């Protein structure tokens, strides 16, 4: 077992826990750190309110995470390209390490799309790639600059997918090749298409709104009714710390 | 291949020569340390260190104690990107 | 077409011997057609081994100083000493590595991983103090566990 | 950005209300003016390039006070300023381009103006030999106006939003600065005398 | 189209009305000393127009909370969108009929440059983590779980696809027939048992979003004893 | 189509390292001995600027056709051991 | 206890809500605050009704669903969840007696917009993750201890099928299940690894230290049996498991099991705490200038930015 | 002055707004509060330059004649003018 408690922790330990069954709203952010693992994001990124974007990721440009879609960098680095498309519900993950030893990190190039529930875990995705809709590319996989995969599509670990070409299949064979017109033009189209739509979403979000009113409501009641705690963190995080550090000293000697 | 596979022969060579427990006749291009010329560890470190000497590096004691032979020797130093 | 291998990254992969400065060997993988300077950053080595490409339009690209054994020399792009890219990697020698400079000194991003680099061994060459902008300098001491690969940006201003 | 505004405004001005010489100041036009064209033309950091091109205007302030005629100074002086403030506190890149065809002399933007009345009183008072270098290097100093424009114009958009707060901290002024396209109306008319 | 540019008008001046109004409650909040508007909450909406483009929801239709409709969604009667799916109109417009569910985390929606509409029809049950992108379904069709049914694709009316399924752009599946595989093709035919439980299939999905829709109730009765 | 490189890679990479293989010099000597010829000679032109133009164009093309330019410089005196 | 305990103010110590005002100014501008919100929200409203009906849509807090009640069905025994009594607000309004929540260890890890329904039991150390759907309604679902659901997979059950069977779904110990999986009515044994996009339908047994590969469908009524890796649509044999996978599965567990600690330790910190970290966030990088007037006397604390001693 | 400065200053002001706008990743249209305030400041600004226009007439036409250059009165309302042209 481990213990969720964590004195080594940038900001420091946490000093009031809430149970989850305890909780009577929902409190999922949507761009959280983990420990020391921040998200690097630019200024007109489009974060879907229900995905979750954690951990060591790094977003470029005009790149968009639609509804539900999970990038989770806890394991190693994941990287978004520039107008990258991540649509709904897709899951990107990554490990470890990968067979073929190379850098484990989920590296994703510039106007890729990502089609609704693909998984991709520990895999090089280069510039302009199409990735159909429940497709799975697996860990240490290679997909080469301008190509397509077709939707329900297997890549099994340490494989390759050729530049130029449209595989699909369980496990993915050659279907054709790409015409040079939708290399050319096509794929960027696919790109820039998502890319508006997300725009679209940009422009109607009213940040941060009005849903916390009411739950401003309920603390100004609680500080009506005399139920609201005051808690000092900072000084409740330091003396945790100088207890911690007491604790393992009387226990060496 | 960062240098020559002869100067760096004849050097070692050299160093190899001015050993009082060694024969200046018996001493061949591709040898080895243990069977043929009947030295020890310390003897070995020995020979490492005035090759060390001779070529200016520094050899960790486990690349030394890798090198077993007249030709691991001569291998390692043209490996080796920092010879002189 | 028939029943012939599928695609593997296996197929495309090239095993780099890379020495550091402190002679500690490394195991480096790269993929072909990828440069020597890109699968050093990505093997995770500290941000101090590398410095700009100092050409016009070329400043976003990382560069290393390396020492290329004579079997491999003949396998390094050729540069036109008279083109402005000539004048590129003349700054860079004037400037980056002075008198470092050996018979073997090339620079990472000149080498274009192939089939006919598999097995060759590199190494590390050190480089003088440099400075770009406020936010890209090097003071002259390998001193720093910043990888350079977790910069998210390689910025020229 | 401190040293290439304040102490020049300081020191012309001392020069305009306290100063005058029996001498001539040609031979540091020309070299400040074909120096900072070449240099800025030949050096691929872009801090060498913004310090020779400093060295080129500098050139054709002091063109503004050898032909006498402070107002064009003070105009182009006041215009370079403003253009300064932009170009060290720029975070998004694309206005970046603004500062580039601003300091190329070109037409509708506000540096022209700045330079074209400095042209304007050296043609009037004769100063052919002198006009005819800056004209040379304002033809040079277009190049790498350009090559700035080839960098930081015609390529993808990246601005990393802020963390730890100060959300884009100087945007009020850099968008302010960047309306220099609605001062040419001002300009041209007879304003800085 | 100038209705549209009427409806345009007003929606732009009315949400920089918003705006301003937001705003100078949250310089009210701060003259207060009450930072409560900072909190990173979820701002998930279950309903979310685009612009003057609002879902249609049928009063004994269902929407589940963690599921979503987005611009031009019609619901018709007794249907359910259950937990975790995502049903998109904001480029083009969905159409669904009465009594059809969309089960827990499918996605159905019309979002590409090319697609047409959305039309699913009366009685169809959509599969748990199927992806619907611009297809029409005709009634009493089932839709395999994890299954994809592309652009201009017709499922026409009593026939079924199998789970894991991947219909092509612009295929046509007949009436009463059982489509499977990646590349889909015809199996057999329903048979007569089949159909009974194909038959019975989107009733008890309707009490099913009946009571859920009543426990719903109840949670949000709870949450509202906390602030009022 | 692309153009081929023209020469061979080991003698062109051998002339990008010539003359490189030096510790370069502070510019504090440059700038200070700039600074000295300015202070102390520039006074010399002064009569200069009433003299017939076609003597002052002469002698620009002269400054120009002699100037030695400094980026890329390099003497063969900096690698002999004797004058 | 940093070196200024005592002399601190309270807007510092409690930068998310400061406390009650006592002066005259205070007081009015606490008055203008009150003014202010006032007719800002009065605006917000005007321009909602001003903007049409896209305005009657309102921002609202969404509920709980990481742990949520089904309906206690005379038909369905509750094996898995836990019958509680309904609340009284609920019996006097829509005849609530008892609902069934999920019985839920106080090690496991639940992710804050996952979806977990009813008859749902989770074992010691195990975890479901973001965007995961564990829906108990009909019938009862059970994970092991040390078990995975990883994001944006879906677990269902079945009290109705084609031949007349009401499954649950039991999930042993140790168990992975992967990335968009799709888990229905079946039953996975100790120690075993379902592939990221996999689906498992009704009545089917993966027998201990097996592996469904990525992408696989396992049709109705099969056996996996042990010791066997299956994949494709649909599943057939593929291979042995190597000695190395069967400790790669207990890898993955562990592997598990430590990332559910941080993403707990993550999200269950309060709002208060939150903004206090990020007012810390802030302080650290204003501290991170070593040109900063403060450097010379004072040393401050990583942790929380505090004043730690004087410096000289 | 010239007549039409207070519109410039409202169009340079839209300018203005739309550009923080477009620098921090948001719509032309969002924050209108900030395009309203920048119209307001650059309407007095550009007042305040085509007052500056007047002033700088006047001071050119009284320092010219208090040198000695007489200037004919049909020339002399090109200067001491509030012309609003
Ligand atoms: C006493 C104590 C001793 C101290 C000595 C100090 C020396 C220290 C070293 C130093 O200064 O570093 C060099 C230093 C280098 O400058 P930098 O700041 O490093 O870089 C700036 C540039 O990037 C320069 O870059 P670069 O040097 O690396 O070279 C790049 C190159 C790149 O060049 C190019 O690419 C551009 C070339 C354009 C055309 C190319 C030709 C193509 C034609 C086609 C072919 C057809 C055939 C045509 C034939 C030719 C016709 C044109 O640029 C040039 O070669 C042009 C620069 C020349 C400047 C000329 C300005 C002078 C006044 C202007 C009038 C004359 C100009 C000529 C025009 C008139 C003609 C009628 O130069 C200076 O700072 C200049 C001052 C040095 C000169 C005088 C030294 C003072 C000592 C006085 C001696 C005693 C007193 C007597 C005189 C009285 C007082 C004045
Ligand atoms: C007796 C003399 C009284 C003091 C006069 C000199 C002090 C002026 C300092 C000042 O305005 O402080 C800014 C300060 C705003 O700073 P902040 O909101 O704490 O900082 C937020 C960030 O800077 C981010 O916010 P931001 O960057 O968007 O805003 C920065 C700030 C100013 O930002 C700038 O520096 C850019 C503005 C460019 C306009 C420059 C006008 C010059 C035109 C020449 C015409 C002749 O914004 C304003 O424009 C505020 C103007 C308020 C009235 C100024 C009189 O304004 C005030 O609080 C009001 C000061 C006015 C007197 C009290
Ligand atoms: C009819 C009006 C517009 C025409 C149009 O779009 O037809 C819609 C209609 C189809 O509508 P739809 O397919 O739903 O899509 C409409 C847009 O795509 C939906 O676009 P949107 O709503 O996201 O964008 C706003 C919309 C047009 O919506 C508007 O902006 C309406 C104009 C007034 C409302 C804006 C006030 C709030 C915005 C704040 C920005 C400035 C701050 C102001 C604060 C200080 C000023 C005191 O923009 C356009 O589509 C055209 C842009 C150019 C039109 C006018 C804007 C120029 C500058 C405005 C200056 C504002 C200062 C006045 C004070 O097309 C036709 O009927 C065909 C054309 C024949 C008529
Ligand atoms: C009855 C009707 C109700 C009245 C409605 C008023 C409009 C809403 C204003 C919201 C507000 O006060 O807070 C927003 C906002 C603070 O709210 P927030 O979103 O929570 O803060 C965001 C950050 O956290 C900021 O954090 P912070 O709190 O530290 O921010 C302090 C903020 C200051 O805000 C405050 O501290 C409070 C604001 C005043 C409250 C009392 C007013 C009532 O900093 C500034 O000074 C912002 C500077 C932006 C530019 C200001 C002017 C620059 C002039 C320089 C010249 C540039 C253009 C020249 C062109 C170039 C020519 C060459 O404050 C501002 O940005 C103030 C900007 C100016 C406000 C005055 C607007 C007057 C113009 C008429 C508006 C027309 C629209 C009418 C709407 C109705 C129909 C559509
Ligand atoms: C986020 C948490 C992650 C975890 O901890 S595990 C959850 C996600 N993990 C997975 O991806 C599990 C699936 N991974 C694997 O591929 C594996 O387990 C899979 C093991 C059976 C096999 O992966 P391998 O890398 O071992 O591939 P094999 O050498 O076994 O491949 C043999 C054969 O099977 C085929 N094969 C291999 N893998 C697959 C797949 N996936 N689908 C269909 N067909 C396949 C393939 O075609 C191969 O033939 P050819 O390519 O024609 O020569
Ligand atoms: C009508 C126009 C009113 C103008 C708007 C109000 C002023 C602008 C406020 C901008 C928002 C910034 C903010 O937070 O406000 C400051 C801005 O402060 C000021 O501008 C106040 C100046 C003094 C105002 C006059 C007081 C009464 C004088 C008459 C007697 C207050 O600081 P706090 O730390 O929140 O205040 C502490 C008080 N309390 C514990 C209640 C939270
Ligand atoms: C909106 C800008 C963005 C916001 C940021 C603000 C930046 C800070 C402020 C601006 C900094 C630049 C100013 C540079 C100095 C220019 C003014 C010098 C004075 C000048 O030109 O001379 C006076 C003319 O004034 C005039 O009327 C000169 C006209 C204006 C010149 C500037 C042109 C570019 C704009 C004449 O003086 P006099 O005849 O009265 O003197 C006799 C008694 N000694
Ligand atoms: C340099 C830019 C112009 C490019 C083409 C120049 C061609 C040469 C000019 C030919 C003019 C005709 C000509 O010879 O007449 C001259 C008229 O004098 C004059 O008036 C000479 C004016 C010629 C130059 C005018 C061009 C200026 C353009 C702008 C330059 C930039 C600013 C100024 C530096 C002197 O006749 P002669 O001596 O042959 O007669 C012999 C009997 N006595
Ligand atoms: C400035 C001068 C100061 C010097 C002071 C330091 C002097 C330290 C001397 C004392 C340290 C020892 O003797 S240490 C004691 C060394 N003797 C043993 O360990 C017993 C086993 N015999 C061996 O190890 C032999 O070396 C051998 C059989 C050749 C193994 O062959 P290899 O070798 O092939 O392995």
């Amino acid at each position: 077992g481990v213990s969720s408690q964590f004195f080594d922790a940038p900001n420091g330990p946490s000093v009031k826990q809430v149970l989850i069954e305890d909780e009577w709203y929902n409190r999922q952010r949507s761009i959280f750190p983990l420990l020391d693992k921040e998200p690097y994001y630019p200024v007109d990124v489009f974060v879907a309110p229900n995905a979750v974007v954690c951990g060591d990721v790094d977003i470029y440009g005009g790149a968009s995470v639609f509804f539900g879609a999970v990038l989770r960098g806890d394991l190693n680095k994941i990287r978004l390209g520039n107008r990258s498309a991540i649509l709904d519900r897709a899951v990107v993950h990554a490990a470890r390490a990968v067979p073929t030893g190379l850098n484990a990190a989920t590296l994703i190039g510039e106007k890729v799309t990502v089609e609704p529930y693909a998984v991709l875990r520990s895999c090089r995705v280069e510039p302009k790639v199409i990735i159909g809709a429940r497709s799975v590319v697996c860990e240490g996989a290679v997909v080469e600059s301008e190509s397509i995969l077709a939707p329900n599509s297997v890549v099994p670990p340490a494989r390759r997918i050729p530049s130029g070409e449209l595989w699909g299949g369980s496990p993915a064979k050659f279907i054709r090749k790409l015409t040079d017109h939708e290399r050319d033009r096509v794929l960027d189209d696919v790109s820039t298409h998502y890319h508006n739509l997300a725009t679209m979403f940009r422009r109607e979000a009213l940040e941060p709104g009005t849903a916390w009113r009411d739950v401003e409501a309920w603390r100004q009641k609680l500080v009506d009714q005399g139920e609201y705690e005051w808690i000092n963190f900072r000084e409740q995080k330091y003396l945790m710390r100088l207890q911690h550090e007491a604790e393992a000293l009387e226990k060496l000697t | 291949g960062f240098l020559d596979k002869d100067s760096v022969t004849e050097r070692v060579l050299h160093v190899t020569k001015h050993f009082e427990k060694i024969d200046a006749s018996k001493v061949s291009p591709a040898a080895s340390f243990e069977k043929d010329l009947g030295l020890d560890s310390l003897d070995v470190v020995e020979l490492v260190m005035a090759l060390e000497e001779e070529f200016g590096l520094e050899i960790p004691d486990a690349e030394a104690d890798k090198i077993a032979s007249v030709g691991d020797a001569i291998n390692y130093i043209c490996s080796n990107p920092m010879a002189k | 077409h028939g029943p012939a291998q599928t695609p593997t990254v296996f197929d495309k992969l090239v095993e780099v011997t890379v020495v550091d400065m402190n002679g500690i060997r490394h195991r480096v993988r790269g993929l072909q057609g990828q440069s020597l300077a890109q699968a050093l950053v990505e093997y995770g080595f500290p941000d101090t081994y590398f410095f700009p490409n100092m050409g016009f339009y070329t400043q976003h690209i990382v560069d290393a100083h390396v020492f290329v054994p004579k079997e491999f020399w003949g396998k390094v792009q050729n540069v036109d000493p008279e083109s402005d890219d000539g004048l590129a990697v003349k700054r860079m020698f004037r400037d980056i590595v002075q008198d470092y400079q050996r018979d073997t000194s090339f620079f990472a991003s000149y080498i274009t991983l192939g089939a006919e680099h598999n097995g060759m061994t590199v190494g590390i060459g050190p480089i003088k103090p440099w400075i770009l902008h406020s936010e890209w300098a090097f003071a002259g001491v390998h001193d720093s566990r910043n990888k350079q690969f977790d910069k998210p940006t390689v910025e020229i201003w | 950005l401190y040293l290439s505004t304040a102490p020049k405004l300081s020191l012309f001005t001392f020069w305009a209300s306290s100063w005058h010489h029996d001498f001539s100041v040609g031979v540091f036009i020309l070299f400040s003016m074909f120096i900072g064209s070449i240099g800025a033309y030949g050096q691929p950091a872009l801090r060498s390039l913004f310090a020779y091109s400093t060295i080129n205007e500098i050139g054709l302030l002091l063109l503004a006070v050898e032909t006498a005629g402070f107002h064009t100074l003070y105009q182009h002086l006041g215009i370079y300023i403003i253009t300064q403030l932009l170009l060290w506190n720029l975070t998004d890149k694309r206005l970046f381009a603004l500062c580039a065809v601003s300091l190329a002399g070109l037409p509708p933007f506000a540096g022209f103006f700045g330079k074209a009345w400095i042209f304007w009183h050296a043609m009037s008072v004769q100063a052919f030999s002198l006009l005819a270098a800056a004209l040379f290097c304002t033809l040079l100093s277009l190049v790498y106006y350009l090559r700035v424009i080839r960098l930081f114009w015609t390529a993808p958009v990246h601005t990393a939003a802020s963390f730890t707060g100060a959300p884009n901290q100087t945007t009020l002024t850099s968008a302010c600065a960047v309306a220099l396209a609605f001062a040419p109306v001002m300009l041209v008319k007879p304003f800085v005398i | 189209n100038p209705i549209n540019g009427l409806k345009t008008i007003l929606h732009r001046v009315g949400f920089a009305m918003r705006e301003s109004g937001q705003a100078l409650e949250r310089v009210g909040c701060r003259l207060q000393g009450v930072y409560s508007f900072e909190e990173k909450l979820n701002r998930h909406a279950t309903v979310l127009p685009m612009r003057h483009n609002v879902p249609s929801l049928d009063k004994t239709s269902w929407v589940a909370p963690s599921g979503m409709v987005s611009g031009s969604v019609t619901l018709g009667e007794n249907s359910s969108v259950w937990y975790g799916a995502i049903v998109r109109g904001d480029f083009q417009p969905v159409v669904v009929g009465s009594n059809s569910n969309i089960q827990d985390a499918a996605y159905v929606g019309a979002t590409s440059e090319f697609s047409g509409p959305v039309t699913i029809g009366d009685n169809v049950s959509v599969g748990h983590g199927a992806v619907l992108k611009g297809c029409t379904v005709g009634d009493n069709v089932l839709i395999g779980m994890n299954s994809i049914i592309s652009e201009h694709a017709e499922i026409q009316s009593g026939a079924v696809i199998a789970a894991g399924s991947y219909v092509e752009e612009g295929t046509t599946v007949p009436s009463g027939e059982v489509w499977a595989g990646s590349p889909a093709k015809k199996l057999r035919d329903v048979r007569a048992g089949e159909a009974e439980y194909l038959k019975s299939l989107p009733g008890r999905y309707t009490e099913l979003a009946g009571e859920h829709k009543g426990i719903m109730k109840v949670l949000k009765m709870k949450q509202a004893e906390y602030f009022a | 189509y692309k153009p081929e490189v023209p020469g061979n890679t080991v003698d062109n990479w051998t002339e990008l390292r010539a003359s490189w293989n030096k510790e370069r010099a502070s510019s504090l000597g440059t700038n200070y001995y700039l600074n000295v010829a300015v202070m102390g000679f520039a006074y010399w032109l002064n009569e200069a600027y009433y003299f017939p133009p076609r003597t002052l164009y002469v002698g620009a093309l002269v400054f120009f056709a002699l100037y030695v330019r400094k980026a890329y410089f390099s003497t063969p005196y900096a690698f002999k051991h004797e004058y | 206890m940093s070196l200024f305990k005592s002399s601190l103010p309270a807007g510092f110590l409690f930068p998310y809500r400061h406390p009650k005002a006592k002066g005259l100014v205070e007081g009015t501008l606490y008055g203008l605050g009150s003014l202010f919100r006032g007719v800002g929200a009065a605006l917000d409203e005007l321009g909602s009704m001003v903007q049409g009906p896209q305005g009657s849509v309102k921002d609202h807090v969404q509920p709980n669903l990481a742990f949520a009640p089904v309906h206690r069905k005379p038909d369905v025994p509750v094996n898995a969840g836990q019958v509680v009594p309904a609340p009284p607000a609920a019996a006097r309004t829509l005849k609530i007696k008892e609902v069934v929540v999920p019985n839920k260890h106080s090690t496991a890890f639940v992710a804050a917009n996952a979806n977990v329904l009813g008859n749902v039991k989770l074992g010691a150390g195990s975890s479901v993750w973001y965007g995961a759907v564990l829906r108990g309604d009909v019938n009862g679902i059970e994970v092991g201890a040390n078990s995975n659901i990883q994001d944006n997979a879906i677990v269902h059950v079945s009290k109705y099928s084609m031949d007349g069977t009401a499954r649950p779904t039991v999930i042993g110990n140790n168990v992975t299940i992967g990335h968009a999986a799709t888990v229905h009515a079946c039953t996975i044994e100790d120690n075993c690894l379902v592939g990221m996009g996999a689906t498992v339908l009704d009545g089917a047994t993966v027998k201990s230290g097996s592996i469904v590969a990525a992408g696989a469908v396992v049709p109705p009524n099969t056996t996996i049996p042990s010791g066997q890796v299956w994949a494709g649509s649909p599943a057939k044999f593929l291979r042995h498991l190597e000695p190395e996978e069967a400790s790669f599965i207990g890898k993955s567990a562990s592997c598990y099991a430590e990332l559910s600690a941080i993403h707990k330790f993550e999200q269950s910190k309060t709002f208060e705490e939150q903004y206090t970290e990020s007012c810390i966030i802030k302080d650290r990088a204003a501290l991170a200038d070593p040109s900063n007037s403060v450097h010379q006397m004072w040393e401050y604390d990583s942790q929380t930015a505090l004043v730690a001693r004087a410096k000289r | 002055g010239w007549a039409y400065s207070g519109e410039w200053g409202m169009l340079a002001g839209f300018c203005f707004g739309t550009l923080k706008n477009v620098q921090e990743g948001k719509a032309w249209f969002r924050r209108p509060y900030i395009h309203g305030a920048g119209m307001i400041a650059g309407y007095y600004l550009f007042k305040a330059a085509a007052d500056w226009e007047d002033e700088a007439l006047k001071r050119i036409i009284t320092r010219y004649e208090r040198k000695g250059y007489a200037i004919p009165e049909d020339r002399k309302e090109l200067f001491a003018a509030n012309q609003y042209k």
